[PDB]
């Protein structure tokens, strides 16, 4: 999965059979890093609100 | 119905207040064995009143009620920044934009319009006079 | 042509000189103000599926579009129902129509529904709706207000008019003589009691000959 | 602002400007830790096929 | 209670913000429903077509979001000028207007605050409790009609009095409130009684 | 070829709601402009000139038509103006007199009182006549005998 | 996905104030507070 933005910590559990997450579509907000299975999410690079 | 044929729920000979329509002169209501209902228009509390020659009316006493009217003045603002709606979390995030992105500043201009005209709706409601007073005691 | 900003009227400020209208005219006039617009609205399957084998396959993916689309026409032909209901419906106090009988010389057959017909339509009205020639998915939803009851309001706005006079806004439904509320409404603009009453059969002449010329008017069929 | 808008004259009041700020000059590649190779030697060598 | 006017705005600003979010989750008739996807499997000369459709899509999308905001905020301007026209001679003065401010007489009206909205207290005149009287246009004495300075000349069996149309207070025909224009002949419907002087 | 032709269907459809809707809200607009025309012409008396009719409104006759309203305006139009001679005030014992209504209005040497928009003269008499202030401050003023009753 | 509610310039305190400063003017002044002093 290919992409620019930051990335912080989450604590929402995932199932056994699922590996990604949006909880929008088209945002592809969840995601688990493979090397050290840690619940993570995906956000945009920096806030919009400028 | 003249809109046409309405099935679910029972006609009365009766008249009550509409609130939600059909579409021919019927409105539908919830009234009581309780279910739905369908009833002709409401025209109105009929008054008989006698036009006559040489004839006047003038109240004994009157009355003095508060009513409650309720008028939306103002909606809730909102904006769309363009990057993070169009390109979102992706790369070649400059090649997306260049293109198409002046739509989206277009209609963030609107957008913007649209804030700044809910703010001068309060403020030409609020404050035709500016001067603030004190409560008094 | 040029525009024509007007007929040249030569006046003059000259102080220490007045003029006073010795002579009056009452003239009825039409103004035309289109309150309603046909409703619309438009069946989302029937417009971008139409008789395509994949409806599903079509629904889910672009008839949200539609959805929204349908339902700004939605929110229109509510809009389009209000309108009508503000504008006709101001007062929901509904009237018999008063016995056609001494209106203090003012001869209301054309404007107020006769009883001969069941019909509440008038003698104007029904030259009105005469005169004026009506006319895949897309469907023309009825107005709630049909025009029978559009006819029954504003027979009983009429009704209230020329006999409770304005009271009918205030809840009583005071009856008034029509020319006592005709000389109230003189009051209004200036004008002592005394010149309508001292001068009736003129003003009720000059009224029943202006109806005449905007019957004839509004029958030319142009 | 003046990119956002592109002019180079803009008037006083409130512009939301898009985001031109900041661009990434790293990149991160995280799969998973299995190097194993994959039989494409049974599946393109195959004598009976 | 009826506040749910003033609830109307919030749901229809919460619908379309939500059909609006779920609009930017349809695929729009791209492979896929997410750019990152299409941005992992596919060359620029075959992704660019993918990129446009989705684009061209959420654009589509935003495009009918701010028409009905739009739109919708013109009509909340045009609720808010009447308000507006409401603060303009009922809480800064008196409207003579029947029903535009209040069922019946206004008096006044006090403003409050809501959530974006205005809630009005009409306070109104109202009448009641009428009763049936006898009038006249006119009163001829000493051969001159005598027209109503105010109010309704009105009879109740023998005596005659004027009084304002709103409420029934009567006082005697006196020539103080007596207004005299002329002769009592050419008035129909004239009575005849004693006007009497101070 | 779906997605081209539906999305021309769906642009045709949102130029043609755009049209509609903007087209209903400029009737709103009327038809706002018809309810304040049903608020104070049927509703009472609008002082308002020009607005509910070309002259001085006296009411208006609701009638009913598709998908619209045409009003009764009966209005009152005067005519036939005569030129007079006229003056701010009155100068009687030192002492100016306003008119409590109308305008003071004379022909030859008599002065009257009477309203603007009708020739009814009354004789100049104490109980239509205001008084205040002297003679002098005022610009203007012509001198005659104020009746009393 | 980028969609942000911008809050309004005049907040529920200033709009009570305002409120309060024409019932101030209504009840105690009248209608001059219109015109005037
Ligand atoms: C309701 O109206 C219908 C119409 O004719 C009539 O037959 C029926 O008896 C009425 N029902 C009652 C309960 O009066
Ligand atoms: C008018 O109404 C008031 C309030 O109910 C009552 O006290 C009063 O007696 C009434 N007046 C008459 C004359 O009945
Ligand atoms: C207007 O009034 C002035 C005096 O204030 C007078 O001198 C002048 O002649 C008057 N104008 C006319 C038209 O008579
Ligand atoms: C005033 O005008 C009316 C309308 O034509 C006419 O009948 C009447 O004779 C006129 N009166 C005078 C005094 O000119
Ligand atoms: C005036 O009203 C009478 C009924 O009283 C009617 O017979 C007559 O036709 C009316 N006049 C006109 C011109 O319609
Ligand atoms: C995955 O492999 C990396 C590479 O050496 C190693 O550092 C890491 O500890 C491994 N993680 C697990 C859970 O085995
Ligand atoms: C298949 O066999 C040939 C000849 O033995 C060999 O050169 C080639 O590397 C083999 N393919 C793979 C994928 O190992
Ligand atoms: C007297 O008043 C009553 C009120 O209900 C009304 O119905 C009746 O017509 C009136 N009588 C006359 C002669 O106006
Ligand atoms: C008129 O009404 C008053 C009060 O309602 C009553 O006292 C009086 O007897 C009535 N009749 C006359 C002739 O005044
Ligand atoms: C009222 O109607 C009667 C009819 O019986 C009539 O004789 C009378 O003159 C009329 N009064 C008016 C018009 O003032
Ligand atoms: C009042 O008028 C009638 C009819 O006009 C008349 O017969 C009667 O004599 C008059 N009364 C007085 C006192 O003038
Ligand atoms: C007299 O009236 C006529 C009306 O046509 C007008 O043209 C003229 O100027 C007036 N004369 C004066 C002195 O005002
Ligand atoms: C004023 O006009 C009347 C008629 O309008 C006339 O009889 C009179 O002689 C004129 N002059 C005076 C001084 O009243
Ligand atoms: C009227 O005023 C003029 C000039 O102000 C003066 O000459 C004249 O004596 C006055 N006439 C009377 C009766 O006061």
């Amino acid at each position: 999965l290919t992409g620019t933005g930051v990335l912080t910590e989450s604590n929402k559990k995932f199932l056994p059979f699922q590996q990604f997450g949006r909880d929008i579509a088209d945002t592809t907000d969840a995601v688990r890093d493979p090397q050290t299975l840690e619940i993570l999410d995906i956000t945009p690079c920096s806030f919009g609100g400028v | 119905t003249r809109a046409g044929c309405l099935i679910g729920a029972e006609h009365v000979n009766n008249s009550y207040e509409c609130d939600i329509p059909i579409g021919a002169g019927i409105c539908a209501s919830y009234q009581t064995s309780q279910s739905i209902i369908a009833y002709t228009m409401s025209l109105g509390a009929e008054n008989s009143v006698a036009y006559s020659n040489n004839s006047i009316a003038i109240p004994t006493n009157f009355t003095i009620s508060v009513t409650t009217e309720i008028l939306p003045v103002s909606m809730t603002k909102t904006s769309v920044d363009c990057t993070m709606y169009i390109c979102g979390d992706s790369t070649e995030c400059s090649n997306l934009l260049l293109q198409y992105g002046s739509f989206c500043t277009q209609l963030n201009r609107a957008l913007t319009g649209i804030a700044v005209e809910q703010d001068k709706n309060t403020q030409e409601v609020f404050a035709q006079v500016k001067q603030i007073y004190k409560t008094p005691p | 042509y040029t525009m024509s900003l007007g007929a040249e009227n030569s006046v003059a400020y000259s102080n220490n000189s007045i003029a006073i209208p010795t002579n009056f005219t009452i003239s009825v006039t039409t103004e035309i103000l289109p309150v309603s617009m046909t409703k619309t609205s438009v069946d989302c399957t029937m417009y971008i599926c139409g008789d395509s084998t994949e409806c599903s396959n079509l629904l889910l993916q672009y008839g949200s579009f539609c959805t929204q689309l349908n339902r700004a026409l939605t929110g229109i032909a509510v809009e389009q129902d209000k309108n009508t209901q503000e504008v006709f419906a101001q007062v929901k106090q509904i009237y018999k129509t008063p016995p056609i009988k001494d209106f203090g010389g003012f001869n209301f057959s054309q404007i107020l529904p006769d009883p001969s017909k069941p019909s509440k339509r008038s003698f104007i009205e029904d030259l009105l709706f005469n005169k004026v020639t009506l006319a895949n998915g897309l469907t023309v939803l009825p107005p709630l207000l049909t025009d029978e009851m559009i006819a029954q309001y504003t027979s009983a706005l009429l009704a209230g008019t020329i006999t409770s006079g304005w009271t009918f806004g205030a809840g009583a439904a005071l009856q008034i003589p029509f020319a006592m509320q005709m000389a109230y409404r003189f009051n209004g603009i200036g004008v002592t009691q005394n010149v309508l009453y001292e001068n009736q059969k003129l003003i009720a002449n000059q009224f029943n000959s202006a109806i005449g010329k905007i019957q004839d008017s509004l029958s030319s069929t142009a | 602002t003046k990119c956002t808008l592109k002019s180079f004259t803009v008037e006083k009041g409130i512009y939301q400007t898009s985001n031109f700020r900041v661009q990434p000059t790293e990149s991160i590649v995280r799969f998973p830790n299995i190097t194993n190779l994959c039989p494409f030697g049974e599946v393109f060598n195959a004598t009976r096929f | 209670s009826a506040l749910g006017k003033l609830q109307d705005v919030v749901n229809q600003n919460a619908q379309a913000l939500n059909t609006l979010v779920k609009q930017l989750s349809s695929n729009f008739g791209a492979i896929s429903s997410v750019l990152n996807d299409i941005l992992s499997r596919l060359d620029p000369p075959e992704a660019e077509v993918q990129i446009d459709r989705l684009i061209t899509g959420r654009l589509q999308s935003l495009q009918t979001y701010v028409t009905q905001q739009l739109i919708r905020a013109a009509e909340i301007r045009a609720s808010a000028n009447l308000a507006a026209t409401k603060m303009s001679e009922c809480v800064l003065g008196q409207s003579k207007r029947v029903d535009f401010c209040g069922k019946g007489y206004h008096l006044m009206s006090f403003p409050q605050s809501a959530p974006h909205g205005v809630v009005f207290l009409h306070v109104t005149y109202v009448p009641a409790q009428e009763k049936n009287f006898t009038t006249a246009p006119a009163i001829c004495h000493d051969g001159k009609a005598h027209f109503p300075r105010e109010g309704v000349f009105v009879s109740n069996g023998t005596h005659w009095f004027v009084t304002q149309r709103n409420f029934y207070e009567p006082q005697i025909i006196t020539t103080d409130n007596t207004f005299v224009s002329g002769n009592c002949d050419v008035v129909i419907g004239i009575v005849n009684n004693t006007v009497y002087d101070p």
